[PDB]
């Protein structure tokens, strides 16, 4: 397997609403378990905020009460969160977890991905994808992942058969208010001549695709 | 609400340490005969994973080298022999009552022998030089312990304030650490000067290593 996936983070406006889903494979029957949202806000530790259960009972953390409702829709096995009235203290990873039983009480068997929310007036921007070209027996290459927003981005190698020797570095927040990142990997320098080596960038935001050659020199 | 403390907040251990960490509950979380404490395990970029429900017992799959253990307020995780796979942040969670709460997380690190970093430096991209600003990247790779120093020199004069940071995360494999430090020059000031150089500074090392290139080869 059963698998949760979240949909609807992105970037909010303070003052505005945000409206995630969670989408449950649909093989799952849903009617043994709770539904819940459980947020992170980075660097920050775990709040869970919403659950429903079957017979709609809702339980809300009262941290958030009052701006906050989570709903669902069994025709489409979906939960959906909805908070209003967002803040900075909003921005987190939204995770759906589904609860399974013990002796009458919930604990979170099974989580989601998670989705970004981030709450911010500024504008969506995607990046441009810059080569690290390489210039002992290894080499490092990479590619540079520059001004962009807002997180997040993610990074392949030749479409993922590459990802031994992968570091892809967090993101720094840049003077401007932009995101940078480089992802860099080691490879025998033996194969600088045969291999192909593709960075695959992702900065869906900005519906950014890229897939870069880094070659030598 | 029930606050959860947990103890240590971090900690390093070496692969094949017992590790043991601590919950501390502001009220019993027993309810007729079974206390309601369970934990997970958050890697960097992943939804937390739950190891242990009903304070003791192991969600199915978990590696047995996992237990916990405790009542009332009082409850413990431990890690048998700690393999390097385990860096992460471990959460331990009370369901008693609504609000179902999290600790704020324990930190556990690896442990291991100093490892020198590996330097590399990459001149700025044509591609992106057109665009009218230089990034000078300078990658430290697979070291151990994470603290270091990186000091720009263009021209040998010693740069501030025009670099950036940023540390992967501990190295689930090897538990190592990789660095990558920018600097961020225009256009116009990047090609007024000749050498550029990073110069590392780390336990491993007994004195700084510098990598370097001078400007269109």
């Amino acid at each position: 397997e059963v698998q949760l996936v979240e949909s609807g983070g992105g970037l909010v406006q303070p003052g505005g609403s945000l409206r995630l889903s969670c989408a449950v494979s649909g093989y799952s029957i849903t009617s043994g378990y709770s539904w819940n949202w459980i947020r992170q806000a980075p660097g920050k530790g775990l709040e869970w905020v919403a659950s429903i259960t079957y017979d709609g009972s809702t339980n809300y953390n009262p941290s958030v009460k009052g701006r906050i409702t989570i709903s669902r829709d069994d025709s489409k096995n979906t939960f959906y969160l909805q908070m209003n009235s967002l803040r900075a203290e909003d921005t987190a990873v939204y995770y759906c977890a589904r609860g399974s039983h013990y002796f009458g009480h919930w604990h979170f068997a099974v989580w989601g991905q998670g989705t970004l929310v981030t709450v911010s007036s500024a504008s969506t921007k995607g990046p441009s994808v810059f080569p690290l070209a390489p210039s002992g027996g290894t080499a490092a290459l990479g590619c540079l992942v520059k001004d962009y927003f807002p997180e997040p981005v993610t990074v392949s190698w030749n479409s993922g058969a590459l990802t031994s020797g992968v570091h892809t570095f967090p993101a720094v927040l840049q003077s401007s208010g932009l995101y940078s990142l480089s992802s860099v990997v080691t490879v025998p320098s033996s194969s600088l001549g045969t291999q192909t080596y593709i960075c695959n960038v992702n900065h869906k935001p900005s519906n950014t695709k890229v897939d870069k050659k880094v070659e030598p020199k | 609400d029930i606050q959860l403390t947990q103890s240590p907040s971090s900690l390093s251990a070496s692969v094949g340490d017992r590790v043991t960490i601590t919950c501390r509950a502001s009220q019993s979380v027993d309810y007729d005969g079974d206390s309601y404490m369970n934990w997970y395990q958050q890697k960097p970029g992943k939804a937390p994973k739950l190891l242990i429900y009903a304070a003791s017992y192991l969600e199915s799959g978990v590696p047995s080298r996992f237990s916990g253990s405790g009542s009332g307020t009082d409850f413990t995780l431990t890690i048998s022999r700690l393999r390097p796979e385990d860096f992460a942040t471990y959460y331990c969670q009370q369901s008693h009552e609504d609000p179902y709460t999290f600790g704020q997380g324990t930190k556990v690190e690896i442990k291991r022998t100093v490892a020198a970093p590996s330097v590399f430096i990459f001149p700025p991209s044509d591609e992106q030089l057109k665009s009218g600003t230089a990034s000078v990247v300078c990658l430290l790779n697979n070291f151990y312990p994470r603290e270091a120093k990186v000091q720009w020199k263009v021209d040998n004069a010693l740069q501030s304030g025009n670099s950036q940071e940023s540390v992967t995360e501990q190295d689930s494999k090897d538990s190592t650490y990789s660095l990558s430090s920018t600097l961020t020059l225009s256009k116009a000031d990047y090609e007024k000067h000749k050498v550029y150089a990073c110069e590392v500074t780390h336990q491993g090392l007994s004195s700084p290593v510098t990598k370097s290139f001078n400007r269109g080869e």
